[PDB]
């Protein structure tokens, strides 16, 4: 009878836990919209000139902070928190029914949303923080791509001109910088850590899957936003993907979008060599497969991306 | 002159405000010394006139409050300010009887939640402990304590300047205190959010504050407007938010509290039905199939796998599988529905009623009115706007901080708290001398603890172990050697508290061994991998190729601090080469067995650099093992630590390390070529004679003069010429007789 | 180049002792001169980190060229910036450094720019230096004067 | 050495005694004018033991010699006070002290 008999606080303790990671989790909290929605109301019992509302002082207050030149970006939790918001907005609300009427209603639905926040200058403050990043991957660019993703969800053509104009401007290097960066930091399919993952899995880890690839999800928001940069067939901006007229230099994306590819390809064959011997693939080594096609996949259609609209 | 005077004199104002300035920063960040010396310069009695004087000039006002802040209260505030974010409840009748207080409380209708900061609290925060100043006692430092001031008279004091402040305010005189709002307001409200994280203010007091704030909402069920509904500049409106901020803080602490009352009860009527359970399932049942299934799958499981699926009662409606009586799922359902409803996410032109809309509607109002110019405003505002609209997710990232303990410990953890609070204090404070002793008492009284060893769990939650790597950073990144032995030390000992521990101090193995007599970083690293099968798979290769890189190094190099003592000159260092040889010999044999990745690598890296062998195995022109050991034996001898003895010693270490890696004899009698042929490496790197001859150097044995063991040879030696010849070269016949 | 010149300036101790060595058309804008070259050596550090790092090799001199009469004024302003921006100078700071400050208060009058960088000697960027406060304290406050 | 004068009379035949809790009230300066320490600022009055000095050596044996009330001018010389090591921010090494105090101790 290991439950009772035992210490009034231990037993406290684990039943908080265990009630934290059950219950408290709930998964709604209703406050994405509704905190944006009321961030949109300007002049409320009052009143151009004057700074619009408080939506676009809280852009504006982080464009300032991914401004300031320093070595290295900090941590900001409160970043992080209102990034994951206004991309909830928008991606979380629009991410058989195939009429005209409710596709195109979705569709305006979609385009306001983005409008109510990439007209406040989110569009800017994307491309600034991914550039102060310095290429260094954490949770403080993770929740830019996806912002930048929803913004930049359905290929709008406003985002997409609002993001090549300030770039085509501002003429500074460093954003495709961070992006050549980050793209060569990318994991692969792993074998040497797979045969430990086997062993520590076979007698904890404090996780199940954690160190063969760990960071798809990245990749797959990487090159979303890699494809979504010039979805609609913006020739400018496919364009600019590969020579950069303005800048001093040129990183050509293009380019290392196929070595990622061809790294990708050298370890899912060194993947299958490694499984021609068994008969039968086992449960893990398929999670593995299809966790590697998956980015495999993206991979090859922010490729087709650069190439459709000829 | 008068000191009112330097209105129309802006010459000497200037300079009396910097001087005020130096004064405040000469005794900044817990210089007590300092701070009870400039009592004799601004004594008690001229900051409280200061306080209530009503002419004085805007600087010399703001000035003389941040004086006084600074010398009485700054070091408190920074100490309780530390404390508030942990949450460690004891579990005492007061702690039983506190409630949820919800909007359903003693007095309501599901719809008051009460005043926010006032009420009953029971987190143990460790006592002030100022004292009094005093400049004609005899002259005789242990940790000079903060001048002390009447708290309860200050108190009274501020609340009576902030309640005649809001009063005038509202005339809109046309000579303010100060010559403006701000320099009327701010040091004062700095003051009164001061005293309020110092816990001084009362229930009554608070309630007075509330009421000044903002009377429409805070009072208890055109005429005396709040702080809020006036009209403030940028500097007003940011004590505003962090005198909100407090109430916020309050709150949330609050929450915690009553969840961990509630979980007492609960824990308390979950044990009586589960002991009922098992004395019906022991006296009783006795008629179906011993009744396995129900048992086996409830009873033998992990108390933390009896506690997770027990709570699957309600969420889906459907899926129960656990024996929870239904009035038991009621009664936990009706506080989920209890703490959702005070969290502001209840209900499945009018005033506000609550604090989370009142701050919101407020942060909104400001933010609509003017665009706010200073980042600092609109940070704050923005942050507790974003607390406001989310508490359930406060309240998940506040919960891993929580604790709870039995009343039977609290004097021990409130020491502990004091001396985890003096290295927080001392952490702020340029390394010297004084300070070195103070941290290292501190650290040595927590290593003596009974809580230490006693909740692993609480430990980390306070990050104890971070705090001190923090002080080894600053330490290290040579000048005080006591002070990183100490903490090297205070890290060996929590890593082998628990698994957990270890687990966690793992994440910093590369910075343990990039920087590496007493305790190393080197003994922590070794100490947060040895014996753990899952961080020695986890271990990576670079961490490996670090170590032998440094082991390379210190073997072709030799040390000049041995050559700097009495000792003859070489030119390879062996003390080093054992030291680095200590460390791999946990990475690659742990529990008894061997785990094949890791020997298999640093095996490859040892190979691939053959200086990391010493002088007599790297190749051409070597003497040999026996010619290496009979050369350190008749080093031992003459004068030429103890030269001669680390010589051998060397070897010894590499042996039992090159015999640790070599491949489980199952491994090669089940092919796995790749065993074979790293022993076949083995096997040729060194000989079978080399071994037994090794094995068979004679040993030395008035009174019987018996040599040094520090000194000679040592059969400790012949142990690792033993595993060795166990591990990979065995005897069946041909050995066994000589 | 800078402090070369400002030596070879400063040799001279005022503008008609020794100074009328190039003639007399040259002594009345020796001062000028050396205040502009004492406003250009603060400009060239003002605000930039690395600069100020490489300029704390010459504390002791900055130090020295405290009490000259007519150098003072950019000197301080140096000795300021090069605090500000880069304070890892303080720890290297010596009891009589704060003494030749404490002096300069004392024989130029009160100035409000000597307890600001008293105030920089003081605290570092975010940790106390004792030693500094210690000194300040002793060698400032028990005269009342 | 002590030179205690007399500002206002006492009794004359109450005198401190050993092992007692003398309460006085007292104002210190330097001899320059220039007031240092004052007890009455802080409405709270001194307390201290004979035997178990906690006081420079000259308070103590100014307070000695008074009687219930007796307002003395003690003058503290060098070598029987804080003396050549002084005090950091409070009284210079080499200063004599003046302290006006008052015996108020109720035992």
């Amino acid at each position: 009878t290991p439950l009772y008999n035992l210490p009034t606080h231990r037993a406290c303790n684990m039943f908080l836990e265990s009630y934290k990671a059950a219950w408290i989790l709930t998964e709604d909290h209703s406050f994405e919209d509704r905190m944006i929605d009321d961030l949109s109301k300007a002049g409320e019992q009052e009143e151009e000139e004057k700074k619009p509302d408080p939506l676009h002082q809280l852009v504006l207050h982080f464009s300032r902070t991914a401004l300031t030149e320093k070595s290295k970006l900090d941590e900001d939790y409160l970043y992080m928190a209102y990034a994951d918001i206004m991309a909830k907005s928008c991606h979380l609300e629009e991410g058989v029914e195939v009429s005209f009427e409710e596709k195109e209603m979705e569709k305006q639905r979609l385009l306001y949303q983005q409008s109510r926040l990439h007209t406040r200058g989110a569009a800017e403050m994307v491309l600034q923080m991914i550039s102060a990043c310095k290429g260094e991957t954490g949770a403080m660019v993770s929740s830019t791509l996806k912002l930048g993703i929803s913004i930049l969800n359905g290929g709008n053509a406003e985002v997409q001109q609002k993001m090549l104009d300030y770039l085509k401007d501002k003429k500074e290097v460093g954003f495709f910088q961070s992006i050549q960066a980050l793209m060569q930091t990318c994991s692969v399919l792993d074998l040497n850590a797979f045969e430990r993952q086997n062993k520590a899995e076979g007698l904890i880890n404090r996780q199940n899957g954690e160190k063969v690839m760990a960071d798809d999800e990245f990749t797959q928001d990487l090159f979303r936003f890699l494809q979504l940069l010039c979805e609609g067939h913006n020739n400018d901006f496919q364009n600019y993907l590969r020579t950069q007229t303005g800048n001093t230099t040129t990183i050509n994306i293009i380019i290392c979008t196929v070595d990622y590819l061809l790294r990708l390809q050298e370890s899912i064959s060194d993947f299958y060599w490694y499984y021609s011997g068994k008969d039968v693939i086992e449960e893990q080594g398929k999670r593995n497969f299809s966790k590697a096609m998956s980015v495999a996949k993206q991979v090859f259609n922010s490729l087709t991306e650069y190439i459709q609209g000829p | 002159m008068d000191i009112l005077e330097l209105s129309e004199r802006l010459d000497l104002q200037r300079f009396h405000s910097h001087t005020l300035r130096l004064y405040r920063a000469v005794c900044a960040l817990g210089n007590n010394r300092v701070a009870h010396a400039l009592c004799s310069h601004v004594d008690q009695a001229q900051l409280l006139h200061a306080l209530e004087d009503a002419h004085l000039p805007g600087p010399l006002r703001a000035g003389y409050y941040d004086l006084l802040i600074s010398i009485h209260l700054e070091s408190a505030c920074r100490s309780r300010r530390s404390m508030l974010s942990e949450y460690i409840v004891p579990l005492t009748p007061e702690t039983r009887a506190i409630t949820l207080f919800p909007p359903g409380r003693k007095g309501g209708n599901a719809r008051r939640h009460g005043l926010p900061g006032v009420g009953v609290t029971t987190s143990l925060r460790p006592p002030h402990h100022f004292s009094p100043p005093c400049f004609v006692a005899a002259l005789p430092a242990p940790a000079r304590l903060s001048p002390a001031i009447p708290l309860e008279a200050l108190r009274d004091k501020a609340l009576r300047m902030l309640g005649e402040a809001v009063r005038d305010g509202g005339q809109h005189a046309r000579d303010p205190v100060g010559g403006s709002v701000e320099f009327q307001f701010v040091p004062v409200l700095k003051l009164v959010s001061t005293l309020l994280v110092m816990g001084i203010f009362g229930d009554e007091d608070v309630k007075q504050i509330l009421k000044m704030i903002e009377p429409e909402v805070f009072t208890e069920e055109d005429l005396e407007e709040g702080l809020l509904q006036m009209k403030l500049p940028e500097s007003v409106k940011l004590q505003m938010c962090n005198l909100l901020e407090y109430f916020c803080d309050q709150e949330l602490q609050h929450r915690v509290e009553s969840l961990a009352a509630f979980a007492e009860r609960y824990v308390d009527k979950l044990q009586a039905n589960q002991r009922s359970r098992y004395a019906l399932l022991m006296r009783a049942f006795t008629m179906s199939a011993a009744e396995t299934a129900r048992r086996t799958r409830e009873f033998r499981s992990p108390p933390q796998e009896q506690i997770n699926m027990l709570l699957h009662f309600k969420d889906e409606a459907d899926e129960e599988d656990c024996p929870l009586p239904e009035d038991i799922r009621q009664d936990l359902q009706d506080f989920h529905q209890d703490l959702l409803a005070h969290c502001g996410i209840q209900l499945e032109e009018k005033k506000p009623q609550s604090l989370q809309e009142l701050v919101s509607h407020m942060v909104v109002r400001w933010a609509q009115e003017d665009y706010v110019q200073s980042p600092e405003l609109v940070r704050a505002m923005f942050s507790l706007l974003h607390r406001q609209y989310d508490g359930l997710g406060e309240l998940l990232r506040a919960l891993p901080r929580a604790y709870t303990i039995s009343p039977s410990s609290v004097e021990d953890t409130m020491s502990l708290l004091e001396c985890l609070g003096q290295i927080r204090s001392l952490l702020i404070v340029q390394m010297g001398p004084q300070e070195e002793n103070l941290m290292i008492q501190s650290i040595g009284n927590i290593m003596n603890n009974k809580v230490f060893y006693q909740h692993p769990n609480l430990m980390r939650a306070l990050g104890m172990h971070e705090t001190v790597m923090e002080v080894m950073v600053n330490v290290l990144g040579i000048r005080f050697p006591k002070m990183v032995t100490s903490c090297c030390r205070f890290l060996c000992y929590f890593c082998r508290i628990s698994r957990q521990n270890q687990r966690s101090m793992f994440d910093h193995l590369s910075y343990l061994l990039e920087n590496s007599q007493g305790s190393t970083p080197l003994d922590v690293a070794a100490a947060s991998v040895i014996d753990n099968n899952e961080l020695a798979l986890a271990l990576q290769e670079q961490d490996l190729e670090k170590v032998v890189s440094y082991l390379a190094g210190c073997g072709l190099q030799s040390c000049p601090m041995l050559l700097a003592k009495g000792y003859p000159d070489i030119g390879w260092n062996p003390c080093g080469g054992e030291r680095y040889l200590d460390f791999l010999r946990f990475a690659v044999f742990v529990n008894g067995e061997s785990v094949e990745e890791n020997a298999n690598v640093v095996v490859r890296l040892l190979i691939r650099k053959p200086e990391c062998f010493g002088p007599a195995l790297r190749g051409e022109g070597g003497s040999g093992l026996l010619a290496a050991i009979e050369e350190a034996i008749r080093i031992s001898e003459d004068p030429a630590v103890h030269l001669g003895h680390a010589i051998m010693s060397f070897y010894a270490a590499l042996i039992d390390l090159l015999g640790r890696c070599a491949p489980e004899m199952h491994l090669i009698q089940a092919g796995k070529g790749e065993a074979l042929r790293i022993r076949a490496i083995l096997r040729s790197l060194v000989p079978l004679d080399d071994l037994v001859g090794i094995i068979s150097l004679p040993l030395q044995i008035g009174a019987l003069v018996q040599p040094k063991m520090s000194a000679s040879f040592v059969p400790d030696h012949k142990a690792s010429m033993v595993l060795f010849l166990d591990r990979v070269y065995g005897i069946e016949n041909q050995d066994f007789l000589l | 180049l800078v402090l070369n010149c400002i030596d070879r300036l400063n040799v001279y101790t005022t503008a008609a002792h020794f100074a009328e060595y190039a003639g007399e058309e040259a002594a009345e804008s020796w001062k000028e001169i050396v205040n502009l070259l004492s406003e250009l050596l603060a400009s060239l550090i003002r605000g930039n980190r690395a600069n100020c790092a490489l300029f704390s090799t010459n504390l002791d001199w900055v130090v020295s060229k405290l009490d000259r009469l007519e150098a003072s004024s950019g000197i301080l302003e140096v000795l300021y910036c090069v605090l500000i921006e880069s304070p890892e100078v303080l720890n290297i700071i010596q009891e009589n450094h704060i003494k030749s400050i404490i002096s300069l208060l004392d024989k130029h009058g009160r100035n409000h720019k000597v307890l600001d960088v008293l105030c920089s000697l003081c605290v570092c960027n975010g940790v106390a230096v004792r030693s500094n406060q210690d000194l300040i304290t002793e060698n400032l406050l028990p005269g009342r004067e | 050495g002590v030179e205690i004068e007399t500002i206002s009379p006492g009794d004359g035949r109450t005198f401190p005694k050993k092992g007692q809790t003398c309460v006085v009230h007292y104002t210190g300066m330097l001899q320059n004018g220039k007031k240092f320490d004052s007890s009455r600022d802080r409405n709270k009055p001194f307390k201290f033991r004979i035997g178990k000095q906690e006081v420079i050596k000259g308070f103590e044996e100014g307070a000695a010699q008074m009687s219930l009330g007796q307002r003395a001018k003690l003058t503290c010389t060098p070598d029987v006070a804080y003396g050549a090591t002084g005090h950091p921010g409070v009284i210079p090494p080499n200063a004599t002290l003046i302290f006006d105090v008052e015996l108020l101790n109720l035992e």
